[PDB]
């Protein structure tokens, strides 16, 4: 899902243009992030947290298999089994981490 | 519909119950048969003690409720 | 095999059912008990009842109205509930007849019980009763007389109808005065059916004869502090505005400044806005101002400095009545003074009624709204007088709506019974017996009327039946001494609508209850 | 509806547990008076239920003054009584 | 036999199998079937007295003391507080018949009870219940085919509603509204025909609003080709009657707009306060002027409005009503031919509805005012307004009118009818008897029992009408056999003839087929149950 | 094919046509209602012009979503999320079918 | 209590007839104010006679009609045996008040209360024009302590509220001002906050608030006001501590927490027009008075009395004092009875003899 | 149930003024704008009071006894829901009438405003009355 501030999130809207553009820009950012992840050839994505609806939709658009693991022990074991690295952010994985 | 003041058991239930009672009575004394059999030591809940191997004595001393088992005791 | 009388148990704990004979027994017992309870309060010589509430309030209320008696009683018999709802609906539809319909239904169900005991199928009884009801309704319609053309005859009919309605109530002591009172109050409505335009004010103390109808209108609100307490040739402006810390309807709006001077400026701006609102109101050229909502201190002193009365907190009914009586328009915006009509009256002043002060609107312009002041020795007397006056007002309004009238004193009942008997005499089968039972109940109603007076009811009813069979279609009970007389001459008249409703509702509820052959009760929560 | 073969209060025990319990009860009955044998024995004070005091080291008297619930212990008490009645000595030894 | 098996082992050790087995009960084998048949027989015998024109109502009381007097079998069984599981199955069967058809909810219970009563004496003779169920299914198929054979078609055109009126009258005959029988049938037929997809499609009951008000007379019930509303004009001084009204339907409260998002408007100077005040006043004026621009003579809103809007509406000769519910808003929009406008800026003339008369109705000395919209051009929605002497007959009339509407809907779906009065059941019993003769011996008993159970409806009708059941039913069956006429039934009303064509007693074929099918399936399901494990 | 029970129609639903002969079905997971843009969103304005602009912006957002749905050529609109009365009436005006709160399966 | 209405109300009677007798007592108190015991006694005797009348075999309706005839005849007789009175005849009024007060606990004090009651009634009405008396114009104040001999008739206004100021308790040639707004920091009806972003804004806000309060107090003082009455305020501090300090520094008595229901009484008494905004606060809208001081009741509380007014408009206050609370309650009830009797004399100018004479004459 | 002590035990923090006369109580709840207080009793009547002036603005009686009151914040005059009877009722105080009813103790108004919870001893959409 899209990253959020750890302190407190508040969308301050002062003009109609911001109100009409905020959701569209957020969706475009989600699409850009998902497509950037997919452009590395990653056809399977495993996450330890929840999956947003927009992120799931864009992953389905780019033919990416989604698996969610609640237990972090299972996540570490999967990383050992496959040879990947648990990324802390949603950045596309480098060649060694995939 | 019968309106009989009591309990009624019919069919396989009562037959199985009678067989259970007879088998329980048999199992009470089945361990005291033959030279390799061993005695039983009965207590009459007032401190009285009776050590015996005879089946008739064991079945007379015990108090039995089921009538099909009373049949075997009096047998 | 019955649902309950079977070895297998088919019910929850507490649920039960009553089969044919048991259900009929319970229904008839409940209906007859309700009828006997509500009766003895019927006719000119009826008596009142005491209703002691068993709750925390322990409210005491003496009354003669059948609907009020049946409302405030703990009823568990389902047929009794049916009859209670019948009486309530009769009260809602028309002001009178609440006791008569219940008594008629109870007598019909008693006759049905007798017929069932005579081994008669209830469907046959229902068919015979339907035919008898049709015949009786046709006869009653044919007997109706209309006087809506002549104004003097219609006024006399209104007098007689109000007197007949008030005859059985506690107001019968001052029947003449109260009849004139009610007729004037109803006629002041100018043909409108709005009974809420007539306000009844109950003030303790004084005699019952001290009750009167104010020639104008009376309000029970207060005037502002510095405003005048008396105005002549008043120009009324009736409003429904805020006029109290009036905040703009924008709701995210707030004051967010960086200094207290700006806060003081905004407060002065709000005060100036209220002053401009008051100036816009005053630009209409008015002497008095009635607002539905509250008026705080700043507009109050503005009106006081303007020399304008500001009556506040006059509720929706209050402003509606003021508009009806003075002709003003209930406004909420004041940007178009020329598009708003102003109420007018000769004088506004304060009066003392007992130990309370009220605002008096004298010399009103329209007057299509009445205030009736009731004075009584006890609170129960005041409540009973209010109920009786409401009955009279409702019946008079119904008569104004539909001017067809029929004669009372049992004349209409005996005429309908005679028509039913004539129909039965030409009908073969047990349907004739059912019709005869129907006519017997119809004759039993004036028999109960005569019983309540301690008269020889049997002889009087026999004389009435003989007179009606002979051809004297206007004969009725003369309760003054205890003979029969001409109802048209003696002036005991009453609304055709009321009697038609009583007959039809009683027959309908009797048919509904008679069709029941099984009562099934779910397990109560208690 | 408590349908039963034997009575409600009837309790049955069998197997190795019965033998172990009988042997342990006899062992503990012996251990009660084990120390009252020989010329260097010690006295024992027995509080009679009727308020009396029995102070002795004779095995039969000590065992007789004791009330027990386990039937094997009752058998041992009867053994002590029989030994006392037959010869009058050797109760603790037996 | 009961409570299960209690052994406590043959060694004395505890024998616990099921949790709380000492507190549970169990019925094993044939006695369970006997108990279930007995319960179903009790329910059916209770219901059978409310069958036919001479049937008598049951007077139900709920847990709160509220009293309901009704003849509807589904309603009676729904309000009946039962504990037996088979009784609950019978209630569900009645509710199923009501849902699928809407009529004949009492016949299904009587038929199922008769079927199980015959199955009882069939079981006593040593026949497996599955065999009884199979024979019942075979006989039900035979009866369904016979109904399809002897069915008759009627015209469902709007230019000749006589068969529809007759069918509605037959449906309403058993109810308390038989006093206004023809008027009730007429209004039900007109209500169904007015709102219905003409291509034999569904009839949407959402567009038939049934409202009942106390007072008046039962004959005052009328069909309104519009919408009745339980509201009134907002301002007391607006006119009570509007003719040729141009109607504007709005779902926006006549208040200054506010965003849905959490919003704060900052006032930082006196000029800001003046601007806000002017903006509010101009917003009110603008919304009122926008409403007036379309030429509408009346405005209907859903979310209410405040005093300034009220006075501006009164001042511009714009009668208005507020707080009209969503379903009523939809009904008004459908009937008047107008659209629903979410905000004033989108309100145009072409979205305005039309109504020939909008009026406020008084109801005597009750203070209650109810709005009426009628005289529409081609209104697709209708309203049935019921008056009565008490609430109870009003509810009974409501459910009777619902039965009539459902029957006319069934005619809309399929136009094949079968003459009632027990003629259909007698003919089906005759057909089943004739088919059983050719059948092998073993299923003959089940088929004969099915025929005997089918013949209970004419017997119940004769019993309710006072006639001797067996003699009358035998005579009618003999007449049906002698002369080829499957329309001979029980003369419940003593009209002097047994032919139901002249008496115009007409039942939907779909209703009879559903009755037989549902009764057979429920009887089979009850027959297949052999154990009960209540706690 | 697929068939499911009707799911809590809003006002104005009965005016939508109930039969189509070659419909295109738009499967959406979208809440078509007038609502706050985000849970933590907050609008701060200091002029009535901006107030009206914000209100019209919310309305224009909803109408833009509806117009984007309509211009796709679809005639049947099914959504996993609630569909408001405004959207229902908008689709009814276009002779279109709407059904919100359709279950996942 | 000796009052019949009070006796019947206080004890919870349960029988319906007793409840209607209580309502009858209440109605008699409302219409007249005296004879509340006599009416109940009469009703009881009437029903006691009705017992034997019913036992003899007489229908209740006949009894009611005959009782109505007897009531009409008795009203005629009582009207015949009465004599006219004039409100200028003080002796008749004093005798009526004394007769009212004979049966009450305040009988040895009747020589003090009867002239006091007559003066109280006369001072609030116009004898030449008034046809009724509004007893709400006579305020009764009960203060514990002292003896009923210390009861006082105050011509002006008596306030139980204490003076917020300390050191100012007596003002001569006072100019009382009635205030309906709050002397505190500005606070609009709309929700309002002050946003601070710089350190200078802090003391700027403090200084501006001080200046606002000082301007308010200076505007109040410029009119010549020296006694300030502040109406009770909620949701906003009516009187700030800084405002009180400024008012004290300019020698102005301040009395706050004035009840809303007493505004009309105060304005009628001292002739002050209430002020809701500081813009309309002017000298001509104040109410002049001769003296406004706070007195102490010998260590039993403090009372604020404003005696002597330029416009004493139809209003008087009565102070009741006693040893214990029960005797004070009975004394004020008796005073109310005397006022009600004089009110009856005002309404109907007719006098009749007492001591059972009307009842014996009526019976004969 | 929650009744704060009498003296307020403070030092004049301009909040000690509380009115709280309690002339009516089972569902006392302060409104959006603090100038009005809404209270209900066991007599089946809902009473609205203005805290500043201190008198009953207008009483609401359309029910048996009423128990739970919840208010939708809009001028405190727009709507308030009562669920005391098994009849959830919504009233508008610009007209003093029950605008809509639902015949079905802890009713809660949803923040959105289109629906409201009706917890007893369901999410009822106001736009569809279902
Ligand atoms: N003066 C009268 N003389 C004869 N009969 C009367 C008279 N007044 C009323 N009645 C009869 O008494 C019956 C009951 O009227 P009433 O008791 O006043 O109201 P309700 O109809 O509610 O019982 C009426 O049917 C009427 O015919
Ligand atoms: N006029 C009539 N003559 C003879 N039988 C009738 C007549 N009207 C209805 N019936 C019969 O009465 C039976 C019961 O119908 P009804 O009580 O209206 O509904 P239900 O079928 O739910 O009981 C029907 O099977 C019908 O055949
Ligand atoms: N001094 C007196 N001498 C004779 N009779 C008196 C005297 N004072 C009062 N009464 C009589 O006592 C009766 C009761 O008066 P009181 O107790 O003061 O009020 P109430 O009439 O309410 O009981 C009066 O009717 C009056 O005639
Ligand atoms: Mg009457
Ligand atoms: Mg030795
Ligand atoms: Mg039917
Ligand atoms: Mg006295």
């Amino acid at each position: 899902d899209g990253m959020i501030t750890e302190t407190k999130g508040t969308v301050l809207i002062k003009t109609a243009e911001e109100l009409m553009n905020f959701s569209k820009g957020e969706e475009n950012l989600m699409d850009a992030q998902v497509k950037a992840i997919a452009d590395t050839g990653a056809n399977v994505v495993v996450t330890g947290g929840k999956v947003a609806d927009m992120a799931l939709h864009y992953a389905n658009k780019y033919n990416i298999m989604l698996v969610r693991l609640n237990s972090k022990w299972d996540l570490r074991r999967l990383c050992k089994t496959v040879g990947a690295t648990a990324l802390p952010r949603l950045t596309p994985p480098v060649l060694e981490e995939m | 519909p019968l309106s009989v003041f009591g309990d009624r058991s019919t069919g396989e239930t009562i037959r199985s119950q009678n067989v259970m009672a007879a088998a329980s009575i048999a199992n009470i004394v089945k361990s005291s048969l033959g030279p390799v059999g061993l005695d039983k030591m009965l207590v009459d809940d007032i401190g009285d003690v009776t050590i015996t191997n005879d089946g008739a004595t064991i079945l007379k001393l015990l108090e039995v409720e089921h009538p099909a088992a009373k049949v075997l005791c009096e047998l | 095999a019955s649902l309950s009388l079977a070895p297998v148990n088919i019910f929850k704990a507490g649920a039960d059912e009553e089969r044919a004979e048991t259900a009929r027994l319970t229904s008839f017992i409940g209906a007859i008990a309700i009828g006997d309870l509500v009766k003895s309060t019927l006719g000119p010589k009826g008596m009142d009842k005491i209703l002691l509430s068993s709750g925390r309030d322990a409210s005491l209320m003496v009354t003669n109205d059948g609907a009020t008696i049946l409302k405030n009683i703990g009823v568990d018999n389902p047929a009794a509930k049916v009859l209670v709802d019948m009486s309530r609906v009769q009260d809602d539809e028309v002001g009178d007849g609440t006791t008569s319909v219940t008594v008629l239904a109870a007598e019909l169900l008693r006759e049905a019980e007798s017929l069932i005991a005579k081994k008669i199928h209830p469907q046959t009884i229902i068919a015979g009763w339907r035919e008898a009801t049709k015949a009786a309704r046709e006869a009653l319609l044919s007997s109706a007389v209309d006087h809506g053309s002549d104004e003097v005859k219609f006024r006399q009919d209104l007098m007689n109808i109000a007197g007949t309605t008030l005859s059985s109530k506690l107001l019968t002591h001052h029947k003449d005065h109260f009849t004139k009172l009610a007729v004037e109050a109803v006629l002041r409505l100018k043909g409108s059916g709005n009974l809420e335009a007539i306000h009844i004010i109950k003030k303790l103390g004084g005699s019952l004869a001290d009750s009167y109808l104010d020639e104008g209108f009376l309000l029970d609100k207060k005037i502002g502090v510095n405003q005048p307490k008396r105005i002549e040739n008043a120009k009324i402006l009736i409003a429904n505005t805020g006029m109290d810390t009036d905040k703009i309807k924008i709701f995210g709006s707030r004051v967010r400044v960086d200094s207290t001077a700006k806060v003081a400026e905004i407060e002065h701006a709000e005060k100036e806005k209220m002053k401009e609102k008051v100036e816009r109101i005053l630009k209409h050229g008015i002497n008095c101002f009635i607002n539905r909502q509250l008026i705080y201190n700043y507009p109050e002193q503005l009106f006081g400095a303007a020399g304008v009365m500001a009556i506040e907190h006059a509720d929706f009914a209050g402003v509606e009545r003021l508009a009806l009586v003075t002709g003003g328009e209930i406004a909420s915006t004041f940007d178009h003074p020329e598009l708003v009509k102003l109420g007018s009256c000769k004088l506004i002043e304060e009066v003392m009624i007992g130990e309370d002060k009220l605002i008096h609107f004298s010399g009103v312009a329209l007057g299509e709204a009445c205030t009736i002041v009731l004075r009584g020795a006890t609170q129960q007397i005041l409540d009973e007088a209010e109920r009786s006056l409401h009955d009279a007002l409702c019946v008079l309004a119904q008569t104004v709506k539909d001017s067809r009238t029929v004669y009372g004193g049992g004349c209409s009942e005996m005429l309908m019974a005679h028509a039913v008997t004539q129909l039965a005499n030409r009908t073969p089968g047990k349907e004739a017996v059912a019709m005869e039972s129907y006519a017997k109940a119809l004759r039993m109603l004036p028999t109960i009327i005569a019983d309540n007076a301690g008269y020889d009811s049997a002889d009087l009813v026999a004389q009435l039946r003989a007179a009606h069979s002979e051809g004297n279609t206007t004969a009725g009970l003369d309760m003054r001494e205890g003979t029969i007389g001409d109802m048209a001459i003696l002036g005991i008249t009453e609304s055709f609508q009321v009697k038609r409703q009583v007959l039809l509702s009683a027959a309908e509820a009797a048919e509904v209850i008679l069709r029941v052959d099984n009562i099934i009760k779910a397990a109560p929560r208690k | 509806r408590p349908v039963l073969v034997l009575s409600q209060n009837t309790k049955r025990e069998s197997g190795r547990k019965v033998q172990s319990g009988n042997i342990n009860a006899a062992k503990t009955i012996a251990d009660i008076i084990r120390t009252c044998l020989g010329p260097k024995s010690m006295m024992k004070m027995l509080l009679d239920p009727m308020g009396g005091i029995v102070m002795t080291n004779d095995g039969n008297a000590i065992l007789r003054e004791i009330q027990v619930q386990h039937p094997a212990a009752k058998s041992m008490i009867e053994i002590s009584r029989t030994q006392d009645e037959e010869v009058g000595d050797g109760t603790t030894s037996v | 036999a009961s409570m299960g098996t209690l052994a406590f082992d043959e060694y004395g050790r505890p024998f616990l199998i099921i949790k709380d087995q000492d507190r549970k009960s169990r019925l094993m084998g044939l006695e369970a079937l006997k108990s279930h048949i007995m319960a179903a027989k009790a329910v059916a015998n209770t219901m059978r007295t409310s069958l036919g024109p001479n049937g008598l109502d049951k007077m139900m009381v709920d847990k709160d003391g509220d009293v309901t007097v009704t003849n509807d079998g589904a309603t009676i069984l729904s309000m009946m507080d039962v504990d037996h599981q088979i009784a609950k199955l019978m209630v569900e069967l009645s509710k199923s018949q009501d849902d699928e058809i809407g009529d004949g909810t009492t016949g299904v219970v009587v038929l199922a009870g008769a079927l199980l009563e015959e199955a009882e004496q069939l079981l006593d003779r040593g026949i497996h219940p599955i065999r009884i169920a199979d024979g019942y299914e075979q006989a039900a198929r035979v009866a369904i085919e016979h109904l399809d054979k002897i069915s008759d078609s009627v015209l469902v055109d709007i230019k000749d509603t006589e068969p529809l009126i007759q069918t509605a009258k037959t449906t309403l005959g058993s109810k308390v509204v038989n006093s206004c029988h023809r008027q009730m049938a007429e209004i039900a037929v007109n209500a169904v025909l007015t709102v219905a997809d003409m291509e034999r499609r569904d009839v949407d009951f959402e567009l038939i609003k049934v409202e009942g008000k106390v007072g008046g007379r039962l004959e005052d019930t009328k069909l309104i080709k519009g919408v009745i509303v339980d509201k009134d004009f907002s301002h007391p001084q607006m006119p009570k009657k509007v003719e040729d009204a141009k109607i504007a339907i709005l779902t926006c409260p006549f208040e200054p707009p506010k965003p849905k998002t959490k919003h704060k408007l900052d006032v930082t100077s006196v000029e800001d306060y003046k601007a806000l005040q002017k903006y509010e006043k101009e917003k009110f004026e603008e919304m009122i002027q926008q409403i007036k621009e379309t030429g509408a003579n009346l405005a209907i809103c859903q979310w209410g409005f405040d005093d300034e809007a009220n006075h501006l509406l009164l001042q511009n000769n714009l009668p208005a009503v507020r707080w009209v519910g969503g379903p009523e808003i939809e009904l008004i929009a459908i009937a008047t031919g107008g659209r629903i406008v979410p905000r004033f800026s989108e309100l145009t003339a072409e979205k305005l509805g039309f109504a020939g008369l909008v009026q406020e109705i008084s109801f005597g000395t009750t203070k209650d005012k109810m709005l009426v919209i009628e005289q529409c051009k081609n209104s697709r929605a209708v309203t049935i307004f019921i008056r009565g002497g008490n609430k109870m007959i009003i509810e009974e009339a409501k459910r009777s009118l619902h039965d009539a509407l459902c029957v006319i809907r069934n005619l809309i779906r399929d136009n094949r009818v079968v003459y009632g009065g027990g003629a259909a059941e007698i003919s089906c019993a005759l057909a089943v008897s004739q088919e059983a003769d050719k059948c092998p011996t073993l299923e003959q008993y089940a088929m004969r029992a099915f025929a005997d159970a089918l013949e209970v409806i004419p017997m119940a009708l004769s019993e309710n009408s006072g006639m001797n059941p067996i003699q009358t039913m035998t005579e009618v069956r003999a007449r049906q056999v002698k002369e080829m006429n499957p329309a001979l039934g029980i003369d419940c009303l003593h009209k002097g003839t047994n032919d139901m064509k002249q008496q115009h007693v007409i039942e939907t074929l779909i209703g009879k087929k559903q009755q037989i099918s549902l009764a057979t399936q429920m009887v089979r399901m009850i027959l297949k149950i052999d154990d009960i494990r209540k706690p | 094919g697929v068939a499911f029970k009707k799911t809590f129609s809003y006002a104005g639903f009965e005016m939508q046509p109930k039969k189509y002969h070659n419909p295109k079905i738009a499967l959406l997971n979208v809440e078509l209602e007038l609502k706050a843009e985000k849970d933590n969103a907050e609008i701060r304005v200091h002029t009535v012009e901006d107030y009206q602009a914000i209100v019209d912006a919310e309305w224009n957002i909803l109408y833009d979503k509806l117009e984007k749905i309509h211009h796709s050529g679809a005639k049947v609109v099914l959504s996993k999320l609630p569909i408001g009365d405004v959207a229902t009436q908008y689709f009814a005006d276009r002779d279109m079918f709407c059904a919100g709160r359709v279950p996942e399966e | 209590t000796n009052d019949g209405a009070t006796i019947l109300k206080q004890m919870q009677v349960l029988h319906p007839a007793a409840r209607m007798l209580v309502e009858l007592s209440k109605a008699q108190d409302i219409e007249a104010g005296d004879g509340t015991t006599s009416v109940v006694i009469i009703a009881g005797s009437l029903l006691d006679s009705c017992t034997k009348l019913l036992q003899k075999g007489i229908h209740p309706t006949i009894i009611s009609e005959s009782f109505q005839k007897a009531l009409e005849k008795g009203i005629e007789i009582l009207t015949d045996m009465s004599r006219p009175v004039e409100l200028s005849d003080r002796e008749t009024l004093l005798n009526s008040a004394t007769t009212s007060l004979n049966s009450k606990v305040v009988s040895q004090y009747s020589s003090l209360l009867s002239p006091m009651s007559v003066n109280a009634v006369m001072k609030v009405i116009d004898p030449a024009t008034a046809t009724s008396v509004d007893l709400r114009d006579i305020k009764i104040v009960k203060k514990l302590g002292g003896t009923i001999d210390d009861c006082e008739l105050v011509e002006g206004l008596v306030l139980t509220q204490k003076v917020s100021n300390s050191g100012i308790t007596r003002v001569e040639k006072a100019k009382i001002g009635l205030i309906q707004f709050c002397l505190s920091a500005p606070k609009t009806d709309m929700d309002n906050q002050i946003v601070v972003s710089d350190y200078a804004q802090m003391d700027r806000v403090l200084r501006e608030e001080r200046a606002y309060i000082l301007n308010l107090v200076k505007q109040i003082k410029k009119t010549g006001c020296n006694v300030l009455l502040i109406q009770k305020s909620i949701l906003r501090d009516a009187l700030s501590d800084l405002a009180l300090h400024f008012l004290n520094k300019m020698k102005i008595m301040v009395i706050k927490d004035i009840e809303r229901e007493d505004i009309e009484f105060i304005c009628k008494t001292i002739g002050t027009k209430p002020v809701a905004h500081i813009d309309q606060f002017t000298a001509d809208m104040l109410g002049s008075a001769e003296l406004a001081e706070e007195v102490n009741l010998n260590g039993s509380g403090k009372l604020l009395k404003i005696t002597g007014c330029a416009s004493p408009g139809k209003t008087v206050t009565i102070v009741v004092r006693g040893s214990n609370k029960l005797v004070i309650e009975e004394a004020e009830r008796s005073i109310h009875d005397a006022l009600c009797v004089i009110r009856c004399l005002v309404k109907k100018r007719a006098l009749i003899a007492g001591g059972g004479a009307p009842e014996i004459e009526l019976a004969l | 149930c929650s009744v704060y002590p009498l003296t307020f035990d403070k030092n004049e923090n301009m909040a000690a003024k509380k009115k709280s006369v309690a002339m009516h109580l089972s569902a006392c709840s302060f409104t959006n704008s603090d100038m009005q207080i809404l209270t209900a009793s066991g007599d089946g009547t809902c009473a609205l009071w203005d805290v500043e002036s201190g008198q009953l603005l207008q009483s609401f009686h359309g029910h048996a006894d009423v128990l739970c009151l919840d208010l939708a914040p809009s001028e405190t005059g727009n709507t308030f829901v009562s669920g005391g009877d098994k009849k959830a009722m919504v009233w508008d105080m610009r007209s003093g009438q029950c605008v809509q009813a639902f015949e079905t103790n802890s009713v809660r108004y949803y923040p959105s405003g289109d629906a409201f919870a009706s917890g007893s001893d369901r999410l009822y959409d106001l736009r569809a009355d279902r």
